[PDB]
């Protein structure tokens, strides 16, 4: 099952400040009206980067894990909920379908539908990184249409090398791909708009003249 | 007996941190961080997020800092420069100039 | 010229409001 | 004929403030230790040197 | 003017085939010989624009 993406998954691509101005950048980004898979479970691929969101009430989700095995032979990332805040470990547990009951050689600790939670799951080669955020939403299970990027949270120096995830409210999984963007900044340091720059040919336009607004013409 | 070690793994205890006096409104060398550069700094209301390290202009040019020790923002002007002109009469009527 | 104002014109100063890194 | 400009009065650094005493005077300032075979060694880590 | 002076501007920043187009990188990264070849890029590439 799927459900349109809209203008989400959006992030801080670098800890600039920046005002009243557009900036444009190429990374590792989830595309405009893309396919997220709809949920409400198994493990999944992490292909290059992963979107992850969920309709939030309790913080219901406990954590996720990401690796090649997530299955001993290598210390695969571990990451876990506590209240407010968030416990990091990299682990060789070996596991069953059931890893928040089961609850390891480790090299690296870190600690720290009312709602909708963001996240994105990023591997740089120059280590991994996590960015996040939280926002109320009206009680639909389907993801609002509505913009705001996500926010830096940890750089983990672990090296681990992934090809998958697991997690220990509906829920939404995409995935990010090499894209350029367009990036408006507000007055207070603050991304407030976004173009996905291949989207369609006036939204190539938009980021061929560094605008939003496109005056009547003809435009290479 | 104190071992010492290096592995692929960033290191966490390093105890280097190289820093000084930080001193406002008169042209300076600088160095926050790692980025290095020479001006004016200068306090700011710039309202960087909490992640926000460094500032930028319209032609990509830094114009604002984090101090690391503190919660200022400072505001990087350039050096004063600019070129100098002698203004003269001709040599075969007089010697003096501005 | 309007005395009272950089003392140009009305359409002058139409002409200086329309038309609109160290 | 030449270019003017107001020249660094003086050079200022900054980094995070390191600043955290490191463990070390628990085991220089003890009066316990072990024998020469059966030694300890207290893992430490995430401080400053 | 305006797009020329900005585009002036901005190939500051290009590297021209240099290892960066921040000076003070090569200046403090290599070694006078090899500093000079990486500069003598960035001289190249300036000066073209």
């Amino acid at each position: 099952a799927y459900t349109n993406s809209f203008t989400r998954g959006v992030y801080y691509p670098d800890k600039v400040f920046r005002s009243s101005v557009l900036h444009s950048t190429q990374d590792l980004f989830l595309p405009f009206f893309s396919n997220v898979t709809w949920f409400h479970n198994p493990v999944l691929p992490f292909n290059d980067g992963v979107y992850f969101a969920s309709t939030e009430k309790s913080n219901i989700i406990r954590g996720w894990i990401f690796g090649t095995t997530l299955d001993s032979k290598t210390q695969s990332l571990l990451i876990v909920n506590n209240a407010t805040n968030v416990v990091i470990k990299v682990c060789e547990f070996q596991f069953c379908n059931d890893p928040f009951l089961g609850v390891n050689n480790c090299t690296f600790e870190y600690v720290s539908f009312k709602n909708l939670r963001e996240f994105v799951f990023k591997n740089i080669d120059g280590y991994f990184k996590i960015y996040s955020k939280h926002t109320p939403i009206n009680l639909v299970r389907g993801l609002p249409q509505g913009f705001s990027a996500l926010e830096p949270l940890v750089d983990l120096p672990i090296g681990i090398n992934i090809t998958r995830f697991q997690t220990l409210a509906a829920y939404y999984v995409g995935y990010l791909q090499p894209r350029t963007f367009l990036l408006k900044y507000n007055e207070n340091g603050t991304i407030t708009d976004a173009v996905d720059c291949a989207l369609d040919p006036l939204s190539e336009t938009k980021c061929t003249l560094k605008t939003f607004t496109v005056e009547k013409g003809i435009y290479q | 007996v104190l071992s010492f070690e290096l592995l692929h793994a960033p290191a966490t205890v390093c105890g280097p941190k190289k820093s000084t006096n930080l001193v406002k409104n008169k042209c300076v060398n600088f160095n926050f961080n790692g980025l290095t550069g020479t001006g004016v700094l200068t306090e700011s209301n710039k309202k960087f997020l909490p992640f926000q390290q460094f500032g930028r202009d319209i032609a990509d040019t830094t114009d604002a800092v984090r101090d690391p020790q503190t919660l200022e923002i400072l505001d990087i002007t350039p050096c004063s420069f600019g070129g100098v002109s002698v203004i003269t009469p001709g040599t075969n009527t007089s010697n003096q100039v501005a | 010229p309007d005395p009272s104002k950089s003392k140009r014109s009305f359409i002058e100063d139409l002409l200086f409001n329309k038309v609109t890194k160290f | 004929t030449s270019n003017f400009r107001v020249q660094p009065t003086e050079s200022i650094v900054r980094f995070p403030n390191i600043t955290n005493l490191c463990p070390f005077g628990e085991v220089f300032n003890a009066t316990r230790f072990a024998s020469v075979y059966a030694w300890n060694r207290k893992r430490i880590s995430n401080c400053v040197a | 003017n305006a797009q020329a002076l900005n585009t002036l501007v901005k190939q500051l920043s290009s590297n021209f085939g240099a290892i960066s187009s921040v000076l003070n990188d090569i200046l403090s990264r290599l070694d006078p010989p090899e500093a000079e070849v990486q500069i003598d890029r960035l001289i190249t590439g300036r000066l073209q624009s």
